[PDB]
């Protein structure tokens, strides 16, 4: 098989219908698509993408165009890994534990119970923020931990990690925006990779 | 003769002896033009296959 992590680009690069996406096959015509700019959710590459949805369902995610980040390319993960939100496991309503069973609940009741529990726990709480969060979402999680819980037990690392990692991120990464850039990568005479499979 | 001003009467009286022209819908519906834009219809080939290819051009 074709077998490339970037195969979808060919579908987007073909100037004709010769190469088509099997997932998108016969799904819609251009006029039937609501098209929006977007960013991929999957890795730190942050590629510009174009999400196309018909009938409220996302049908494809084209590569977009951002010369400073991704030129006009994707990987298959970014281009096609969008169905996760509609596989039928999505949480549609707030859920509450009662009698050991997870039951659908209102927003009012759910917030009541969550506030009760969190106030009962007070500072004996820790917030695992995970890595699937927008900058705003992470900021809200952190601020919520700092004030609403009066705790510093905040970690977005849902993965193997270490204290040395947090120390390094504080020392060199955090607060240091827009240093090395993709454009710089292209011209770096020598690139070394430590624990990194690009 | 002042009669011209009364021509309308001659009209209405005359019409009440010519036959009414109303179409008899629904017992006797009127003839709609052959080209009329009636309800869309999806057609088939003589073997029964649906003509529509789902191109969404319509
Ligand atoms: S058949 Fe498809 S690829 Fe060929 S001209 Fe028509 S739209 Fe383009
Ligand atoms: S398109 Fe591919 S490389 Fe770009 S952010 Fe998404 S998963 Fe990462
Ligand atoms: S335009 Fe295409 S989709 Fe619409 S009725 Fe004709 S063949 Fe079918």
């Amino acid at each position: 098989p074709f077998q490339s992590y970037f195969s979808g680009n060919t579908v987007q690069i073909c100037p004709v219908g010769a190469l088509t996406g099997t997932a998108y096959r016969f799904r819609a015509r251009p006029f039937d698509l609501v098209s929006s700019p977007s960013v991929c959710e999957h890795c730190a590459s942050g590629c510009a993408q174009r999400t196309d949805h018909r009938r409220g369902k996302v049908l494809r995610r084209l590569a977009g165009d951002e010369p400073e980040v991704n030129e006009e390319w994707n990987c298959d993960k970014g281009r096609w890994a969008f169905t996760y939100a509609t596989v039928g496991d999505r949480i549609t309503t707030p859920m509450l534990r009662d009698g050991g069973v997870l039951r659908p609940a209102s927003w009012s009741e759910a917030l009541t119970v969550a506030a009760a529990g969190l106030l009962t726990a007070a500072g004996s709480t820790g917030v695992l923020v995970g890595g699937r969060c927008t900058v705003e979402d992470a900021y809200a999680y952190a601020k919520f931990a700092r004030m609403v819980l009066n705790t510093n037990d905040v970690d977005f690392r849902a993965r193997p990690h270490s204290a040395e990692e947090a120390e390094f991120l504080a020392a060199h990464v955090a607060g240091q925006t827009m240093g090395l850039r993709y454009a710089e990568l292209e011209n770096a005479p020598t690139v070394l990779l430590a624990g990194f499979e690009p | 003769k002042f009669l011209d001003a009364l021509a309308g009467f001659a009209v209405t009286l005359g019409s009440m002896f010519k036959k009414p022209i109303t179409e008899g819908y629904p017992e006797k519906p009127g003839p709609v033009a052959p080209r009329y834009h009636g309800r869309h219809q999806l057609n088939r080939y003589p073997d029964g296959l649906e003509k529509c290819i789902g191109c969404e051009l319509c």
